[PDB]
């Protein structure tokens, strides 16, 4: 057939493969995620070189596995496609065999198995995309918020930023939360993300798109006029003098 | 259970001048209780008829099958497909599924639009290709309705004329049967405008 | 069998689904299921089989819902009803044909009108005003078509689907002691706890 | 063979027969019919004593590995609904078996599903699977109440097996008792068909108000 | 050896880019305009026929142009080629949508099957990737006219005005000046034609160095007709909205 | 250069052997050290078996292959356990096929056919680890050499691993006297203990390290390890 | 380019080598077994204030009597743990008993020469050896605690103290002392806290160390960060007392 | 029509005691009312104080043997030495009968033994798969003859001392092993008598803690 | 699934103190006619053992190929001492067996039934039975077919146990050989009255004597003749 490799273990111990996949997560998209006590809210900055597009015709950015499950990402559209495909397969199969949708552990577990697969086997090279995956889990409430790279490696984090300009926004992030203290109040939750944000897409307000996930199937994407909201007040923060 | 004769059905087809015209009943039936006044039995892409009668679930997967293939083809060419090519198509098809356990009568109808010629040709459960046009029948009572036509039609016959044999034809034939009362149409084709005529008959 | 009868009114559709399984003399159980929600706006009714059922139904709901939720748009009954007379359509052709007849009642709520398909085992697919499988149809096609005609409330339903089914426990032997009766409309779905005359 | 499970305040009480015969004379009065998918888990041996066996034990496997992976216990309507799927592909390879899953979860509490050789999966609180079914339904309705203390429901199911037995030669040498419980299930003893046929008769008056 | 022929050009490099992939950015760019205004009234679709000899022939305006189904059509930039292996395997998923379910495909789905099959061959198989990029034409009820573009790194984007082949980015400029939240389809007609004449990378313009269609609603059914216009007829219109020269 | 003649399996060298073939010989020397002899009535093996540390101990690498054969390697664990799987299934089939108990002469023919197939491909590859092969059927005990590159010998007495030539020297010298030492265990034991000893040069020789494994004309295959060697030092 | 059949002029492959050098660019990693239990620990780090060390774990049970503490890339462990949780419930089910630790060592090893671009032997279904090294601990009552190191070459090991990772050397040779088998279970596991902290660039707490046990009367067991916690200031205050 | 299946003679018992088992066959073969042999063993030992036969018909048995045979070569080979168990075999045999029971075997199998607890047990199966933890099994033709007979003196059920005799019993104590043979060789030779599928030959292999023990006393010749 | 459409008949063996004797006429039947007389029943497999066939003709020639493999891949992989660890009895029967095994129970079925013969090299007498139904077994008297039924009660009064077979000396077992077949000739016709007649020496290995046709003939029965099926007017 053909099964010739593609995958060739390094003299470093990361694999070549591993370390190019990563470049890729830096040059896409950004994307950050910030958990609540009943919230996780994923944020992501749009990034049109020139705009003649819509925003509605555009697959956008945070990408429903089910009702009540999201996948966002940074690198690469087209892999991240895959990725989605087969997780959705995934999401149905557990729904069918167990009669209760997906543990988010176990879908976390399943999009780092391919990528690990991809790395282990000839013929197939791993995906250049890492993810933010993120929902509930079957009579809960808590968030869950893991990341997941093309090592095969996952990890849970109260707060992550991954792709473009993640060195900035994540000492932005050790700055601005609590651990004695996840805010329970969804405007603080969206406050810290916009404010992320805000430092890096250069111009624009209605390109910052938020995605909210509360419990049981609430999947909900706030309008242009409360972005701009906390646009304001961030401005008021700034020019603040006593 | 019947192979064909739960739903039962039969279908008639007519040459004219420059005209045609095809013929079916509306029952849908479970066993020898008459269910529906409505299934429709002849399906058509562009100016190419198609009427296949026989068991329903049959029916439905061929039409689908021809749908496919015609669209497809269609999509190549740039043109719709011909009475004449689609004939062809047919037969093979039909071919193929005579291993599988398919029961059928299709018959075929259309009006060549640019060699301008009236086009009838039939098909069977083995799905033979039979060239004539006169009148080709199909269905549960198709030794009946041959008896009937052979009679009856008289060669080459204005639409209104076409209509008045056909007509009849069936509701006679159909008035010795239970198994295709529960309502009739006929449809009277040029290639330029369709009549659609109800008619009201018996049912049990 | 399990007796399994449908009526679309201008509103809704209704469908009565048996509410007992008798095994001799008394009910080992009179809290059995014969239908099975596919959408929050479709509904799927069964009978043949108990355990092609199940198969069947947990299936076709996977199937659905995969494209419900990759498409961004839940599907119509019309593509539902296709969909699922595909499928009967290959397995009666294979081995083991899927032997469980159902009846799909679903609401279009993008344009707001009732549906009902009535899908054999065969895999035959009929949209009709009133329908029955088995012996039924015989006895409550008679009553149907004589004091019900067209455009009448949903709750003049609920009495006609009484009325057949005391004719069908009277005068057939089948036994199967009533329908649990539920609604499709463009409210989505509900059970009617009342059957004393519903 | 006449196996039954019900459920009731306490939990499930499940009952059952054993004997077997050489001849019509009963060789020996003890064996089981109770597969142990698990600890906390019971699926019933009755319709096919071989698939039972083997596959109830499979089933046992998966779970085992479930509880592994995910660290997390399996749901009894999970476990019955994974067998099912399979069943129905092995179903015209003489796959025969009729069976009660039962568990008693924190999730779902007591919970019977019952199995038989088809993709069915039905719920309902109140089971009998046999051949002198019909009869042991009659006893187990007419004394029937969730609200029962646990006592004289354990000799519900005991009562409900002898008649069962009396009538259909197939069940009756003696009759096991278990009782499952959350933390699974505790044995109450195996008892003789001999010895309490005879208590029963002038106790139970229940086919016998005029003793028969 | 085996192994010792190949190279291995289809991993991720050390700048993390696919060698095969970049080149086929490349092609895109040699081959001719191709141009999709989306209009909430129709679709006009324009792609430029390079190198025409009077030998070719001007009766034939079908050879960028495809309709993958009665809804759906493409203007190509790339090979003819490379499309068509594409284009027959798009049609075929026209039909499955069609047949299961007794309605139209989706645009946004039928754009997926495209870019996941030419993301798998860089990833998988050792092969080249296919150098094509596509602009989807199409209508549904669900969202009005649907206007997408696939090119050959697998992703694939919405536009409500887009251009691709050479001379990308100038065209784009030109475009996003002229635009306007209100539409027209004989207005669009004329917004395309402007700026067609000012891409060109020879004098003036002419018909025939354009092939052309129009997506409007009905004109021999209910709607949703697609016209593609022949090179005279294209002649004519050239004419019509005043640019004579 | 090097890197052409080692990078492929499906290659020769102006010598008259690929390079790979080089190494793979290179491999078995760098196996611990164990000898074989026979008389042709009984066959001994003893192997000075090396565990890593103190706080390793000894692992298993005389196999039991059948009740009536085994083997002893030298060289790479890995491949080793690749071999012996083979040989076993192989112990197996003759058995139920046959009846036999499998001579190492019809057993070295077929574990060569593999080992030649595997340089008859990219991705296969030799072995790379050497087996003393013993059995006794009914033509008596026997001793069997198997390399990787499919050389097989039959010879009375040899040794592969590290200095394997100290106990070969020893062995063509005492020759003559253990092949007339005919029906004794306990003789070529006491033998196969002296014999290793001339090997070593830069290794202890102790109870826990020994291993002595027999099989023999009133011997099923049967393993002295550990403790169970003292006795014969 | 490269192939995977090609041998050193030693004669051992060059991907096994740089695998062992993988190990190394892990976190330490130590196991010791006494008389009674088999104690591992490993190294949870914790690198900021954002991660989530106290939600994830790097000791994985295979069975209820066998875990596992690991060093190296730890996705591609996932694989092979998956693997001997296949085999250890399938000995369940074909004989009703437990799985030897060793049974399994062998087991999981062989399919760790199975890397390869095709052959006419066997199956290949990796192209690589794995990046990841293991201590496999367990108890049969056949030959009660033990301890195994399983490599990703496919050799196995017994042993009775072993340290994997960067600071391996260090950690070994300290072992060798303490290590007697006269030592009570909590005892193993305070002489397993002293030297963790000293190989550790960072403070000793349970928010970055974990400890776990077999013990026969409840098999493996992971220890709670809490309890693992009671000790080290035990050990904080015993050690700051000599001095 | 064809089929291979067919019948063939045997006659087993086997008895659990609480310290000792015993596993006994007779060595009649036959086809039909010729003699296939008067001494070939349907009894065999597969080794570690296992016992195994599979008495009915001898095509099925002997391959199911061989078959057994060779799962106790593989564990003593992949699982470094390690000893199986009476128990840890019966699930073995159980999975090879239900694993073929798709081209169906015709026997009735037993094997037997001490447990690693000392006791016996003795352990049943069907044709078609499932096992079964008993006291004491007579297998084959002769079964339904054996086991009234044994049902009383092993395992005194229906077996009561004169009294009342429902209240005063011969009880269930500790046997023999002497007086359990003298059992074993009464009940083959009242089957004898009353069954030509058992004669010829006795074979008793007693598993005791000291090893594994042969009898061997001879039964009537036509 | 066959139907039996030829047949050969007869084949009985019994052992005496020091062999084994076995004899077998040569027929190719098609029912009732005698079509072939120069069918091969005893086919001897090396010096020291027979394969004696009877059953189905056509089943026949194929096994009568893997027989003739059987020694060839004997002498493949083993040079020398060929009738020490090869053509052996318990081998030639073990082979037989297997193929047979597997294709009774894949319902294409080897529709004969065997007799294998000999005297081991390594051991003592050898007689094994192996049939259709793969059902076997060891008897001092072993018959297939007609012979299962009619001559083995007359062989069985020779030997049937141990205490019987000093009794048998070779005079004696030749004899009674000569006697039963003599017997088969007489009471079925569809026994042909060529023969040959095989003895497996425990000192002498095989003497195999060909071409042989029955004698000492029964003529007696014309003396005593009524009439049996003679009609009358």
């Amino acid at each position: 057939g053909y099964d010739r490799a593609l995958s060739i273990f390094s003299p470093d111990g990361h694999i070549f493969q591993v370390e190019y996949a990563l470049e890729a997560v830096k040059r896409g998209t950004c994307a950050v995620g910030v958990k609540g006590k009943n919230c996780v809210v994923l944020g992501c900055e749009r990034r049109s070189t020139l705009k003649l597009q819509d925003t509605r015709i555009t697959p956008s950015k945070v990408s429903k596995i089910d009702s009540h499950v999201v996948l966002s990402f940074s690198g690469l559209n087209a892999d991240s496609r895959i990725l989605i495909e087969k997780a959705r397969v995934e999401a149905q199969s557990h729904r069918l065999t167990l009669e209760d949708p997906v543990t988010v552990e176990y879908l976390t577990r399943y999009v780092a198995g391919v990528q690990q697969r991809y790395t282990q086997s000839g013929g197939v090279r791993p995906f250049g995309v890492s993810t933010l995956i993120a929902g509930f889990d079957p009579r809960d409430d808590e968030p869950k918020l893991y990341q997941t790279e093309p090592s095969g490696i996952y990890s849970s984090w109260s707060a992550q930023t991954i792709g473009r300009n993640s060195k900035t926004v994540r000492e932005f992030l050790e700055k601005n939360y609590d651990r004695k203290e996840p805010p329970a109040t969804v405007e603080e939750c969206v406050k810290l993300t916009v404010r992320s944000l805000l430092e890096v897409v250069q111009t624009g307000a209605k390109n910052i798109e938020i995605t909210v996930v509360k419990p049981d199937s609430d999947i909900v994407a706030l309008s242009s006029e409360e972005i701009n909201q906390y646009v304001t007040q961030i401005e008021q923060e700034k020019q603040e003098q006593q | 259970s019947d192979p064909s004769s739960i739903n039962g059905g039969i279908v008639v087809a007519m040459t004219g001048k420059d005209c045609v015209a095809i013929a079916c009943d509306l029952r849908l039936g479970s066993q020898s209780l008459g269910v529906s006044n409505k299934f429709e039995k002849i399906f058509h892409y562009g100016h190419v008829f198609l009427g296949i009668t026989g068991l329903a679930t049959d029916v439905t997967t061929l039409n689908e099958m021809f749908r496919y293939k015609t669209n497809l083809y269609k999509l190549k060419e740039e043109r719709a497909i011909e009475p004449e090519t689609f004939t062809q198509l047919v037969s093979s098809s039909l071919y193929e599924r005579r291993f599988g356990p398919y029961f059928v009568g299709p018959v075929v109808a259309g009006i060549n639009s640019k060699s301008g010629k009236p086009f009838i040709a039939g098909f069977d459960l083995i799905g033979c290709i039979d060239e004539a046009k006169d009148f080709i029948v199909s269905g549960t009572a198709s030794d009946q309705l041959f008896g009937m036509c052979e009679s009856l039609y008289e060669p080459n016959l204005e639409p209104e004329d076409l209509f008045e044999t056909i007509s009849q034809a069936l509701l006679n034939a159909a008035d010795r049967d239970a198994l295709s009362g529960w309502g009739a149409v006929v449809y009277i084709i040029k290639k330029d405008e369709v009549v659609k005529r109800y008619l009201k008959m018996r049912q049990d | 069998m399990d007796i399994i009868l449908g009526i679309r009114v201008q509103d809704s559709v209704i469908l009565a689904s048996s509410k007992a399984v008798t095994r001799g003399i008394s009910v080992l159980k009179d809290s059995d299921d014969k239908t099975r929600q596919l959408s929050p706006h479709t509904l799927m009714s069964f009978a043949g089989e108990a355990g092609d059922t199940v198969q069947f139904a947990e299936y076709i709901q996977a199937n659905i819902q995969l494209y419900s939720i990759r498409e961004d748009y839940e599907l119509s009954p019309q593509a539902v009803s296709s969909f699922v007379r595909q499928e009967l359509a290959k397995s009666i052709r294979s081995r083991r044909p899927y032997q469980v007849n159902v009846l799909i009642g679903g609401y279009d709520k993008k344009k707001n009108k009732p549906e009902l398909y009535q899908i054999d085992y065969l895999g035959t697919k009929v949209e009709l005003p009133y329908g029955a499988h088995g012996y039924s149809g015989f006895y409550t096609f008679s009553l149907l078509d004589h004091h019900y005609r067209p455009d009448m409330t949903t709750e003049e339903g609920l009495d006609l689907l009484k009325l057949c089914v005391q004719e069908l426990e009277k005068r057939m032997p089948m036994d199967f002691k009533g329908v649990i009766v539920k609604i499709v409309d463009k409210d989505g779905i509900r059970q009617v706890d009342d059957f004393q005359a519903q | 063979t006449t196996t039954l499970a019900f459920r009731f305040q306490g939990g499930i009480i499940v009952a059952v027969d054993s004997r077997a015969t050489a001849g019509n004379w009963v060789a020996s009065q003890t064996v089981k019919r109770v597969i142990e998918i698990n600890p906390f888990l019971l699926g019933t041996m009755a319709g096919g004593a071989a698939d039972c066996q083997f596959w109830e034990t499979w089933l046992g496997s998966q779970c085992r590995l479930h509880e592994l992976r995910e660290k997390e216990r399996i749901s009894v309507a999970a476990a019955s609904k994974i067998l099912s799927n399979l069943v129905y592909q092995y179903k015209g390879a003489g796959l025969s078996m009729g069976t009660m899953i039962c568990g008693y979860t924190r999730k779902e509490g007591p919970t019977i599903y019952y199995v038989d050789s088809d993709g069915t999966r039905l719920k309902g609180d109140i089971f009998c699977v046999g051949s002198g079914q019909t009869f042991a339904y009659g006893v187990l309705d007419s004394n029937y109440k969730w609200d029962l203390s646990v006592e004289d429901a354990l000799y519900l199911g005991k009562r409900s097996i002898l008649a069962a037995a009396h009538r259909d030669a197939y069940s009756g040498g003696s009759v096991n008792l278990y009782h499952v419980t959350e933390d699974g299930w505790i044995y109450h003893g195996n008892h003789d068909v001999g010895e309490l046929f005879w208590k029963v008769k002038e106790e139970e008056g229940s086919f016998n108000n005029v003793i028969g | 050896g085996s192994r010792r022929y190949d190279s291995r050009t289809t991993i991720f490099s050390p700048e993390g880019r696919l060698y095969q992939v970049e080149y086929a950015l490349e092609s895109i760019s040699h081959a001719g305009t191709a141009i999709g205004i989306m209009a909430s009234d129709g679709i006009v679709l324009a792609a430029e026929r390079k190198v025409t000899s009077t030998l070719l022939e001007q009766d034939t305006s079908t050879e960028k142009l495809y309709k993958l189904n009665d809804k759906i059509a493409v203007a190509v930039a790339g090979l003819t080629a490379d499309a068509e292996i594409l284009i027959n395997t798009a049609r075929i998923h026209a039909q499955n949508y069609l047949k299961t379910y007794n309605e139209d495909i989706p645009v946004e789905i039928l754009v997926r099957r495209l870019s996941d099959i030419k993301q798998g061959y860089t990833q998988h198989g050792g092969l080249r990737p296919f150098g094509v990029s596509f602009i989807y034409a199409g209508y549904d009820d669900r969202y009005g006219y649907q206007l997408y573009t696939s090119n050959p790194s697998g992703n694939y984007t919405g536009w409500k005005a887009i251009s691709v082949g050479a001379n990308t980015s100038a065209a784009q400029t030109l475009l996003q000046m002229d635009y306007k939240d209100d539409m027209k389809v004989d207005d669009a007609i004329e917004l395309a034609l402007k700026t067609l004449s000012k891409t060109t990378d020879s004098s003036a313009l002419t018909y025939d160095r354009l092939e052309f269609a129009t997506i409007r609603k009905g004109a021999n059914d209910g709607e949703v007709y697609q016209k593609i216009f022949k090179p005279q007829e294209i002649k004519d219109i050239l004419v019509k909205t005043g640019i004579t020269k | 250069f090097r890197n052409n003649y080692d990078g492929d399996t499906v290659t020769f060298s102006p010598t008259g052997r690929l390079f790979q073939v080089e190494y793979a010989l290179e491999a078995i020397k760098q196996g611990s050290v164990t000898v074989g002899l026979r008389s042709n009535t009984h066959a001994v093996l003893v192997a000075l078996k090396r565990n890593a540390d103190e706080l390793s101990s000894y692992q298993k690498k005389i196999i039991k292959c059948d009740e009536h054969m085994g083997l002893s390697l030298a060289g790479l664990a890995p491949d080793a356990r690749v071999l012996s799987n083979y040989l076993r299934q192989q112990c197996n089939y003759s058995s139920l096929v046959f009846n036999r108990k499998l001579a190492v002469e019809r057993a070295g023919h077929l574990l060569c056919d593999k080992a030649q197939k595997n340089t008859q491909s990219y991705g296969g590859r030799p072995y790379g680890v050497g087996l003393l092969i013993i059995g006794y059927d009914k033509s008596g005990a026997h001793l069997l050499e198997f390399q990787p590159s499919g050389n097989v010998t039959e010879l009375y007495g040899t040794a592969i691993g590290a200095r394997s030539q100290g106990a070969k020297t020893y062995l063509e010298r005492t020759l003559d006297t253990f092949i007339k030492i005919d029906g004794n265990p306990d003789e070529l034991i006491k033998a196969g203990v002296e014999a290793i000893s001339q090997s070593l040069r830069d290794e202890s020789l102790t109870v826990d390290n020994l291993s002595i494994a027999i099989v023999g004309k009133d011997t099923p295959f049967t393993i002295y390890d550990g403790e169970a060697v003292a006795k014969y030092i | 380019d490269r192939g995977v059949s090609t041998f050193s002029p030693e004669g051992r492959l060059f991907q096994v080598e740089y695998s062992l050098e993988a190990i190394k660019l892990g976190s330490t990693a130590i196991g010791i077994a006494t008389k009674e239990g088999v104690v591992l620990g490993v190294e949870k780090r914790a690198t900021s204030p954002l991660l989530e060390s106290d939600s994830i774990e790097k000791i994985v049970e295979i069975d209820r009597h066998i875990g596992c503490a690991m060093s190296g890339l730890t996705a591609d462990a996932r694989s092979m743990i998956e693997h001997a949780r296949t085999a250890a419930v399938t000995h369940n089910l074909y004989y009703d008993e437990d799985i030897n630790v060793e049974s399994l060592t062998q087991s999981v090893c062989d399919l760790a020469l199975r890397f390869g671009e095709g052959a006419s032997g066997e199956e290949r279904l990796m192209s690589r050896p794995f990046g990841v090294a293991l201590l496999i601990a367990g108890h049969d009552a056949d030959d009660g605690y033990q301890l195994f190191h399983a490599e990703p070459s496919g050799t196995f090991y017994r042993y009775n103290a072993k340290a994997i990772g960067s600071g391996s050397e260090g950690a070994q040779a300290e072992l060798l002392n303490e290590w007697h088998s006269s030592l009570t279970l909590k005892e193993a596991e305070l002489l397993v806290l002293k030297i963790l902290k000293q190989v550790m660039e960072e403070k000793l707490d349970e928010n970055n160390a974990q400890l776990s046990c077999i013990t026969k009367q409840d098999g493996f067991k992971i220890y709670d960060n809490e309890k693992t916690a009671e000790l080290i200031k035990e050990l904080k205050e015993k050690e700051a007392a000599e001095s | 029509q064809f089929n291979p299946y067919g019948d063939n003679g045997g006659t087993i018992l086997g008895i659990a005691g609480e310290d000792f088992a015993v596993l006994a066959g007779d060595t009649r073969n036959i086809t039909d009312y010729s003699i296939n042999s008067r001494y070939e063993p349907k009894v065999f030992d597969c080794g570690d104080n296992i016992v195994m036969s599979a008495n009915g018909f001898a095509a099925d048995g002997d391959a199911l043997v061989k078959r057994f045979k060779n799962s106790v070569k593989w564990y003593h080979f992949d699982h470094n030495d390690k000893k199986l168990s009476i128990n840890s075999a019966a699930r073995n045999i159980q999975h090879l009968l239900y694993g073929k029971r798709f081209f169906p075997y015709y026997v009735h199998t037993i094997i037997a033994g001490l447990d690693e607890d000392g006791k016996g047990a003795v352990y049943s199966f069907d044709p078609v798969g499932s096992y079964e933890r008993e006291q004491c099994r007579a297998g084959g033709a002769a079964a339904s003859l054996i086991m009234p007979f044994l049902d009383n003196q092993v395992n005194f059920k229906n077996q009561y001392e004169p009294g009342t005799n429902g209240k005063v019993k011969k009880p269930l104590k500790y046997l023999s092993v002497e007086e359990v043979i003298k059992l074993v060789r009464d009940s083959f030779t009242s089957a004898t008598e009353r069954h030509i599928q058992v004669g010829d030959g006795l074979e008793i292999l007693i598993v005791t803690k000291d090893g594994v023990r042969k009898e061997f006393y001879e039964l009537k010749r036509d | 699934t066959q139907q039996p459409i030829v047949t050969g008949t007869s084949v009985i063996s019994m052992k005496y103190d020091n062999g084994v004797i076995i004899a077998a006429d040569n027929l190719g039947s098609y029912g009732s006619l005698l079509r072939f007389n120069g069918v091969e029943r005893l086919i001897p497999v090396g010096d020291n053992t027979v394969v004696g066939i009877s059953g189905d003709i056509s089943d026949m020639q194929h096994i009568e190929r893997l027989l003739k493999d059987l020694v060839t891949e004997n002498a493949y992989d083993n040079p020398l001492a060929d009738a020490e660890e090869a053509l052996e009895p318990s081998y030639i029967f073990e082979y037989l067996a297997t193929v047979m095994y597997q294709r009774r129970s894949k319902m294409n079925p080897l529709w004969n039934a065997i007799i294998v013969a000999g005297v081991q090299s390594n051991g003592d007498q050898f007689l094994r039975y192996v049939n259709l139904l793969g059902v076997t077994y060891s008897s001092p008297t072993l018959a297939t077919g007609f012979g299962a039924h009619m001559a083995n009660p007359l062989l069985r009064k020779v030997v049937d146990r141990e205490s019987d077979i000093p009794k048998t000396t070779v005079q004696v077992a030749e004899e009674a050989i000569v006697n039963a077949m003599r017997v088969l000739y007489y009471r079925d016709a569809r026994s042909s009255r060529n023969f040959s007649l095989a003895i497996i020496d425990k000192n002498t290995g095989l003497t195999f004597k060909k071409n042989l046709q029955v004698e000492n003939m029964k003529w007696d029965f014309a003396k005593d003749i009524k009439g049996y099926g003679t009609q009358k007017i």
